[PDB]
C-alpha cells in the first residue's frame, strides 16, 4: 500500500514505484522547520534526474553501462533472488561514480543538440 | 551487457532522526499543545518478508518525547504568577486538632506579614502547609526552597490529565513497528508493518510503578541494555494489569489570596473533618502472584534455581525512594518498601503529600502546587516495573529517576527511517 | 468519450489564508510592516458570475482583529511599567478657576514614590481626572485599577495616529469584490471583480459612531446578520458625511519624573489658564437632515405606519453608553443622549480618562500620558451602529462596542478565495 | 490579464495559462520585522504554503506524463458515471464554473487511472527499447 | 575541474562544465541555537529565500520552452542594440563576467521575448 | 535579410554579482554554545586563474554582520543573569590604607551597605571593596554607585566567559566569499590574486581600541590604509609584519564573596585583598617599540612625502574609554595609559593601568553590566599586531605633522581582520548569440 513490495524481488517491485513516487507557539516552528527540509530533499532528487535527461520519467534510460566491479551478477540473481533494499547495500560503493558518469553522458548530448539541429 | 537505468520510487529506506508531529482525538496541557487531529483510522501496512533490526536503547524519538514534554510543560508555567513575594519569614504551630496518631506534626499552620495590592500596605494572612516543604530556623520557619530558587504557582484552569498522544512523521520519513511478539527490544525482528503515527501514548510520569501504560500481552517480559551489568535499570512489562485505589480523605477548602496588583495566591485553606493519612490499597491477591510471574522470568536469566529477594530501596532522595505519583495535581510519595519484603524459591501503602515539586529532577525551578478542595480518590493500572539489582541468591529494589526510561518502556518497539527513491539498476536496454 | 487533463480553468473556492499588510511609506502604523501599496492597483473584471458574498462570515475581519491587537502590544509590550504608583494617595480637589460645569471632575493629588535608590521617597503630586480615581472607605484614593491589573505606560514617544492600511493576497489567492451600489451585504451580486489589494482601511477605534470610513453611493445603507432577531445590531453607512469638532479646553503641561534607573512617568501638570469643560460641536441641522434619511430607509423594512422613535441609550460600562474617542492617544468619552432623543412619522459635553483598556481584554490596563497643550479633533461622521429596543412603535438605541463591528461594516464588500488551476473534461482525443 | 478568464468558452482557458501559471511565483526596509516573531511567521509560513501548492500540481503533473503540457491527454476512456453531456456545449457555449462544480464530486479516481496509465506506458517503453 | 574556477576562461571554454555550477543551489549540538527565536528566524528565512529563487528560475526556463535541459535552442534573432560583435569576437575572447555586464540592460527584454516565442509556438502546436 | 543569429540560453554560468546575506558562524562560553555548526575539516579554495575583482573593506557588510552578532551574543548571555538593581543603596565609604603603595592611594574605596537577603522581611550589613572609577560622590562618606542615575546594570553570569575563541563565517548555498590573496592590497581596488572559499578562516573577536590585539600580521612591510588617506577626520588602519610582544598583569590577590540577594540569586562581591597594594600595568620592550615605528613613519611617506618630520603624540583626547588603551582579559577590564608610547619624532616601558567593574560595550548609553571580581591575579600577554591612528594636521605645515592613536568605533577592529573578503551571489542563467535556431 505504501511500502508493499519492500521485502520483494526487483521484478515484482517494478510496477509499484507510483506508489512512493507520490508520497510527498514558537514550538511549532519545529514543525515548519521539517517540511522546509522536506521540500528541499525532494527537490534535490528532482534535480538529480533533471541534469541526468531522466525528467519526466520513473524508469530513466541512460548510455551508461554496467561494471562487473559494481555488480559481478546476472538476471537471476539482481532482479530474481533478490530485493532492492539487500542490492542497495551491495553496491553502495559505487552511488556517487554512477552519478557523475550520468552527468558526464548527459553533457555530452546537449552539444551535440545545439551544433546538429545546425 | 547490461546498461544502467535510474528509477525513481525506489521502496528502500535508512535509519533516521526528525521531527514528530504530535496529535490527538480532538484547559489541559496537551489539548492546548496538539492542534492536529489524528486518522479517526490510522493506517497499518504489513510489510511481507521484512526483517528489521530495532534498538529501544538507541531509540532516538525518546528523547526528543523527553526534550518535548519538558518545553511543553515548562511554557505553560511561564505566564503564571510568581510567588517570590512569599518567601518570607513564618510565625508556624502545631495544629493536631482531630487527627489520627501518625499525623502528629505533619502540618505546620504559618502566618506572616505580605503585601497587598498596594505597594505602602500589609496584611497579615494564615495558611496551612506539609511539613515536607517547611524548614525550622535554629516558631521560626522558612518556605523549603528559599535558599535554592524561584518558587512560581501553577494556573488554576490548567489540568494535566494524561491524554493520549499520537506521534506521526513528516513527509519523506516512516515509522515502523515490530507486532513480532516477545519482541526483545534489541535485534531485528520478523513480523513489522509500517504505520503513520505511533498508537496514543499517554505522558504518565512516575518512578518505580509504571502505570497506565502498555502490556506485555503474553507473558511478564524482562528487558535491559545489559543483562550480566548491574549498571542497567530493567524495564519490566506485566501482561495482567494491577489495580490500585489512591487517596487523600481529607475534605481541603482553600482561599485566594490577593497578593498584589492584578493577581492572586491560592492558598490552602481549612480542612473539613478528621485528618488522615494519604494511602493507596494493592491487593495481595494479585500482588503476590504478580512478583512470583516475575521471578518465573528472572530464572531466565539468572541460574534457574537461586533464591531471589525483593527488598526496598537504596538510599536517595524522595523521588526515587517513594513511590511518585500524581493525580488530580497533587503529588504522592507513597512507601513501596512493604511491596517489595518477600523472597522467592489488602497491602496498604501511606502516602506523603508534597505540595513545593521539583519535576523531572531538574533543579532551578520550584513549581507551587494549588490545593484541591474536597476529597480525591484515583484508581489507576500498575502495567510495568522499573527494576535495579552469589550463585544462589540475588536481590531486586525498585529503580526510577531518569524518565527516558518510561517514554522508552511504551517505544521501545517502534523505529524512524526515512524513504530515499532514487535507485540504480542494470537493463537490457541502451538510450 | 477520453478523459483529457486541462489547466488555467477560472476556478476558485472558499479559503482563509494571512494576508500582506501594505502601505504608502515613526508610529503604531507605520513602522508595523513594509511592504509598499501597489502604486497602481488593478481591476480584474470578473464578470458574467453572481458571486455570494457574505459579510457576518468574513475571515479577513477575523484576522484583522487578531493583527491590530498583536500590533497594540507590541508597541507596549517594550514600554515603562507603572506599577510604583500603585500606592495610597492624598487627594483634594482642583478649585482654581474651575467653572462649576467641570467642578470635581479634576483632583490634586500626592503620594509617596521611591527615588532612583532603593532606600529614597520622594514626594510627588499630579493631576488626575475623577475617572480614574476611587475613594477609600474623604483624604484617601486609589488608582482605579489597582485592584484588576498591571498598568503600563504608552510611550510619548510613540504616535497613535490611524493609517489606511491596504490587505494584500499571497500568490495562489484572490480577493473577490462587490462593485455594486446597494449591496445587502450577504447577496449573490452581479458586480463583481477580483482584486489582489483592497482599498486602504484606516483603523478606527470609536463606539457608538463610525468616524472617518467609507460612503454609501447611492443610499443611506441599512445592514444586519438577521434584521428580525433584536440581538444583531444595526450598522448604517450614510451616503453623506456629517463633520464633528471635538476639542480640548485646556492649556495643560506634564512633568517629567524620575521613576527608576532608566525609568520616567509622564504625569498630567497644571493648566494654564481657567479650567474649561470639554466637548464637541456638530450641526444641528445636519443631524436632523440625517436621521430623517435614516428613518425613511427603516420603514422599508419595519412599516411605513409604525413609530420611529431613537432614545437615549441603556446602561452599562463607560465604553458602552458613550462615545469613546481616541485623539491622539486621549480619550474622549461623550454624552451622546442629545443626539437620540425623537420620535416621529449641538454640544456634547465630554468626559476626559486616562487608564484606559482597548478591546476589552480585562487585564491589561494602559495609561495615556498626556498631549501638551489644546488640540483640536475634526472628523467626518460615515456611520453609526444601533440595536432594536406590539407594533405601534419601533425603538432604536446606540449599539456596537464590539470592534469587529466597525471592521466589518468597513469591510463591506471582500471576499477571499484560493485558485485552483487544474481540471478534467471529457473529449474526443485518445 | 491576471485571471482575465471569468469564463465563456474553453478555448479562453489555453491563452491565459502561461499568465495564471506564473502568477505562482511572482519573485527594502523588512529590518524591523524580523522581531515580531508571530506577525513574522505567519508571513513566512504562508510563502512556504505557496510554494507547496505549486509544486504539488507540477508533481501531479509530472507523475501523470502532463509535463510541459497545456493539454494532456491519454489513453483512460470517460464514464457515464461521471457525467451524461454532449461534446459540444460543455466547451463552445458552456463556462468553466458548471465544469468545476458537477465534476467535482468524484475526481481521486481519476487520478489514479492517470497514473496508471503512464505506469504501463513506461514499463511498456523500457521493453521497446529492449527488443527492436 | 574547480567550480567558479571557469570564470577566467573563454566563455565557450567556460560551458563546457556546467552541471558543477547548477547543482550548487541545491545543497546543504545543533540545538542551543533553536531558542534563539529571533536569529534562528532569519535562518529559515534565508533558506526559503534560496528556494523560491532556485525555483523561479526553473519556472523561466519552463515558460521559455529551456527546462529539463542545461542548454536550450529559441527561434528569436539578435538585436544588434544588445551588442554588436562577432560569433568569434564573443565566444573566444570573452570572460562570462564581462559579458554579463555588457549586456546587463537587455535581459528583461529578451526574456519577454522568449516568452512570446514560446507562446506562439504552442498555439501553432494547438 | 540577416546574418542570422540566434539567441540561447542556458543555466550553470559562472557569474556573479555583489550581494548582501547572512552569513552563518562555525567553530561552554558564549561564542562556542552559539557556532554548534563545526568548520569544515578539509576547507578548500579555488583560485580564479585570469580573474580579476574589486574589494572594498570600507563598505563590507561583512563588518556590520560582525557588529549585530557581537552585540546579540552580549544581550543573550547577559539577559537570564542577575539582576544587580536591589545594590544601588545609599554607601558608606572610607579609604583603605594597609599596605598601600603611594601610586594606589585612592583608588580602592571600602564601602558599606544594607541589603536585601534571600527573605523579604530580612536585611544584611554587609560590605565590599570598590574601585574608585564605579562610585560617585554624594554631597562627604555618603556614595552611590555610576548607573543609579541611568539604567539598570546586569551581573554577567560567572560560568560564562568571554573568550575570543576564533570563529569562521561561511556562505549559504548560493553565496561565495571571495578573497584577495594579493600583496599590498590598498583595501580598495581590482585585486588581481583572487579565489573563493567555501568559508573563511577563523576571526578572534577582541576588541580593543587603539592597539589591535592578535590578528594576521602582514606578509613583509607595514600596510596603511583609510578610508581617505588625506582625510585628517579619518582613521588610519595600520597593520604590522613584525608583532610586538606585550605583557599585563593585575598583581593584586584578590578574593571574592558570595552573598545572597534573593532565592537562587548570588551577588558576587569583591573580596578584600590579601597582600600589599599595587598597580595593574603592562611592559613593552622599549627598544622593540623603538624600532618597530621606525618602519610606520616610513610608510607614512609614502603618502605624505619623504622630506616631513613625523611624530607621534599623547594626550589624545576623549573618555576614559577612548583615551586609555581598552584592554580585556581574563574577564577584566584594564584602562591602560599609552601616553609614553607616543611621545617620538625623527628625521621596558612600563603602563600603568586602571580597573572598572562597572562597563558598558560598545557605546550602547544605557544599559550596563557588572564584571564580577576574580580570584587570585593575573597574567597576560598578547601581540600588537597593528594601530588605530589619526591625523592631528589640517594646519599649514608640512614640515612636520603630529598624529595620535585613535579609534573607538569597534567596527574598525573587524574590518582589518575583514580586510582581505568580499560577498558575492551567483547567477546561473545567462544568454549568448547562437548558430543554432529552434
Ligand atoms: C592573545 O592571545 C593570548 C593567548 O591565547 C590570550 O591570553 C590567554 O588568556 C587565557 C584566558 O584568560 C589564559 O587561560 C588561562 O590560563 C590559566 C593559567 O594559570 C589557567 O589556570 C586558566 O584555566 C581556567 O580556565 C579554563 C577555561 O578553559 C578552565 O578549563 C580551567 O579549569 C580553569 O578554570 C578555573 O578558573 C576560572 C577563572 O580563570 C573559573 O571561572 C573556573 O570556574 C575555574 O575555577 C586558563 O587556561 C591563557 O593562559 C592566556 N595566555 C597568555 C599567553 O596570556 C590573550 O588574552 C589574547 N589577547 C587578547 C587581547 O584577547
Ligand atoms: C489511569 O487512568 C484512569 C482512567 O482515566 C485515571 O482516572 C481518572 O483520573 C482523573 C483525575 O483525577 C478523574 O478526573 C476528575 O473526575 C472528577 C469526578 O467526575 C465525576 O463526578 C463529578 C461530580 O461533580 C461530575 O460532575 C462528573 O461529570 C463525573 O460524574 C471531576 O469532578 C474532576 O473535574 C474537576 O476537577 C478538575 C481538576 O483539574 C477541574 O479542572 C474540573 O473543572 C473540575 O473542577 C475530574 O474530571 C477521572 O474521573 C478518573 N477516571 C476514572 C474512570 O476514574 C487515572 O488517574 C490514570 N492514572 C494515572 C497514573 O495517570
Ligand atoms: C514473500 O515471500 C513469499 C514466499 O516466497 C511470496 O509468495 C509467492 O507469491 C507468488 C505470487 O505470484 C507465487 O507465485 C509463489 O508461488 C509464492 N511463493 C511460495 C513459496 O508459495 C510473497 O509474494 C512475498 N511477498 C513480497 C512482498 O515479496
Ligand atoms: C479623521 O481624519 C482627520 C484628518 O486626517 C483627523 O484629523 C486630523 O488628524 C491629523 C493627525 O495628525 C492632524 O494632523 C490634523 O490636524 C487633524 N485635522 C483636524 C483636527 O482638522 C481625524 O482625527 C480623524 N478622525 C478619527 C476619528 O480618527
Ligand atoms: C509583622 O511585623 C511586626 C513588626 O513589629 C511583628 O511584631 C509581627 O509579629 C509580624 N507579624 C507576622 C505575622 O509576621
Ligand atoms: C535479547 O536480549 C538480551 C538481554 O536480555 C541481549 O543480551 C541479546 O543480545 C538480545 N538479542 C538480540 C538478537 O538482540
Ligand atoms: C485496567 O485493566 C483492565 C483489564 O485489562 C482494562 O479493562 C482497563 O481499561 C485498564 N485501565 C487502565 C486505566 O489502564
Ligand atoms: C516483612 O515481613 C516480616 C514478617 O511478616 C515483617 O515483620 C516485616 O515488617 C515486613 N517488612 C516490610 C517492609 O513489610
Ligand atoms: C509619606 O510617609 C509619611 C510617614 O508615614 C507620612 O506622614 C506622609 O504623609 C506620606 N506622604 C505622602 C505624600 O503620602
Ligand atoms: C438582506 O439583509 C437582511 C439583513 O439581515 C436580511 O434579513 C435579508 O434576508 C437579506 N436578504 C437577502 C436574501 O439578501
Ligand atoms: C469646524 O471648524 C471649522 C473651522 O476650522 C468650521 O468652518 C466648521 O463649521 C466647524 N464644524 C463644526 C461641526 O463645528
Ligand atoms: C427638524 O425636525 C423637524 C421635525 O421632523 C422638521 O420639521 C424640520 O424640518 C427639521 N429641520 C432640519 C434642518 O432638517
Ligand atoms: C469628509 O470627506 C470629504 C470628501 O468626501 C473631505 O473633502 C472632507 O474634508 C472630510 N471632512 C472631514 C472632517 O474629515
Ligand atoms: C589564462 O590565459 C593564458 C594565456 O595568457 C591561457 O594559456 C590559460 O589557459 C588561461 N587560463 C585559463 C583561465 O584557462
Ligand atoms: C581619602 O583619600 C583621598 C585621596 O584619594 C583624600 O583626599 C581624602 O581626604 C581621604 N579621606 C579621609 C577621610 O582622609
Ligand atoms: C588607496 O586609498 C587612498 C585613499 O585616500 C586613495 O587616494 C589611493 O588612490 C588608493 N590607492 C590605490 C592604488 O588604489
Ligand atoms: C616625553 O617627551 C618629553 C620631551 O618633550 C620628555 O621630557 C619626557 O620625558 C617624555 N616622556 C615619556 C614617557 O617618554
Amino acid at each position: 500500500g505504501f511500502l508493499g513490495a519492500a521485502g520483494s524481488t526487483m521484478g515484482a517491485a517494478s510496477m509499484t514505484l507510483t506508489v512512493q513516487a507520490r508520497n510527498l507557539t514558537v514550538w511549532g516552528i519545529k514543525q515548519l522547520q521539517a517540511r522546509v527540509l522536506a521540500v528541499e530533499r525532494y527537490l534535490r532528487d528532482q534535480q538529480l534526474l533533471g541534469i541526468w535527461g531522466c525528467s519526466g520519467k520513473l524508469i530513466c534510460c541512460t548510455n551508461v553501462p554496467w561494471n562487473s566491479t559494481w555488480s559481478n551478477r546476472n538476471l537471476s540473481e539482481i532482479w530474481d533472488n533478490m530485493t532492492w533494499l539487500q542490492w542497495d547495500k551491495e553496491i553502495s560503493n559505487y552511488t556517487q561514480i554512477i552519478y557523475g558518469l550520468l552527468e558526464e553522458s548527459q553533457n555530452q548530448q546537449e552539444k551535440n543538440e545545439q551544433d546538429l539541429l545546425a | 551487457n547490461l546498461w544502467v537505468t535510474v528509477y525513481y520510487g525506489v521502496p528502500v529506506w535508512k535509519d533516521a532522526e526528525t521531527t514528530l508531529f504530535c496529535a490527538s482525538d480532538a484547559h489541559n496541557v496537551w489539548a492546548t499543545h496538539c492542534c492536529v487531529p489524528t486518522d479517526p483510522n490510522p493506517q497499518e501496512i504489513h510489510l511481507e518478508n521484512v526483517t528489521e533490526e530495532f534498538n529501544m536503547w538507541k531509540n532516538n524519538m525518546v528523547e526528543q518525547m523527553h526534550t518535548d514534554i519538558i518545553s511543553l510543560w515548562d511554557q505553560s508555567l511561564k505566564p503564571c504568577v510568581k510567588l517570590t513575594p512569599l518567601c518570607v519569614t513564618l510565625q508556624c504551630t502545631n495544629v493536631t486538632n482531630n487527627i489520627t496518631d501518625d499525623m502528629r506534626g505533619e502540618l505546620k499552620n504559618c502566618s506572616f506579614n505580605m503585601t497587598t495590592e498596594l505597594r505602602d500596605k500589609k496584611q497579615k494572612v494564615y495558611s496551612l502547609f506539609y511539613r515536607l516543604d517547611v524548614v525550622q530556623i535554629n516558631k521560626e520557619y522558612r518556605l523549603i526552597n528559599c535558599n535554592t530558587s524561584a518558587i512560581t504557582q501553577a494556573c488554576p484552569k490548567v489540568s494535566f490529565e494524561p491524554i493520549p498522544i499520537h506521534y506521526c512523521a513528516p513527509a519523506g520519513f516512516a515509522i515502523l513497528k515490530c507486532k513480532d511478539k516477545k519482541f526483545n527490544g534489541t535485534g531485528p525482528c520478523t513480523n513489522v508493518s509500517t504505520v503513520q503515527c505511533t498508537h496514543g501514548i499517554k505522558p504518565v510520569v512516575s518512578t518505580q510503578l509504571l502505570l497506565n501504560g502498555s502490556l506485555a500481552e503474553e507473558e511478564v517480559i524482562i528487558r535491559s541494555e545489559n543483562i550480566t551489568n548491574n549498571a542497567k535499570n530493567i524495564l519490566v512489562q506485566l501482561n495482567e494489569s494491577v489495580q490500585i485505589n489512591c487517596t487523600r480523605p481529607n475534605n481541603n477548602t482553600r482561599k485566594s489570596i490577593r497578593i498584589g496588583p492584578g493577581q492572586w495566591f491560592y492558598a490552602t485553606g481549612d480542612i473539613i473533618g478528621d485528618i488522615r493519612q494519604a494511602h493507596c490499597n494493592v491487593s495481595k491477591a494479585t500482588w503476590n502472584e504478580t512478583l512470583g510471574k516475575v521471578v518465573k522470568q528472572l530464572r531466565k536469566h539468572f541460574g534457574n534455581n537461586t533464591i531471589i529477594r525483593f527488598a526496598n530501596s537504596s538510599g536517595g532522595d524522595l523521588e526515587v525512594t517513594t513511590h511518585s505519583f500524581n493525580c488530580g495535581g497533587e503529588f504522592f510519595y507513597c512507601n513501596t518498601s512493604g511491596l517489595f519484603n518477600s523472597t522467592w524459591i489488602s497491602i496498604t501503602l501511606p502516602c506523603r503529600i508534597k505540595q513545593i515539586i521539583n519535576m523531572w529532577q531538574r533543579i532551578g525551578q520550584a513549581m507551587y502546587a494549588p490545593p484541591i478542595q474536597g476529597v480525591i480518590r484515583c484508581v489507576s493500572n500498575i502495567t510495568g516495573l522499573i527494576l535495579t539489582r552469589n550463585s544462589t541468591t540475588e536481590t531486586f529494589r525498585p529503580g526510577g529517576g531518569d524518565m527516558r526510561d518510561n517514554w522508552r518502556s511504551e517505544l521501545y518497539k517502534y523505529k524512524v527511517v526515512k524513504i530515499e527513491p532514487l535507485g540504480v539498476a542494470p537493463t537490457r536496454c541502451k538510450r
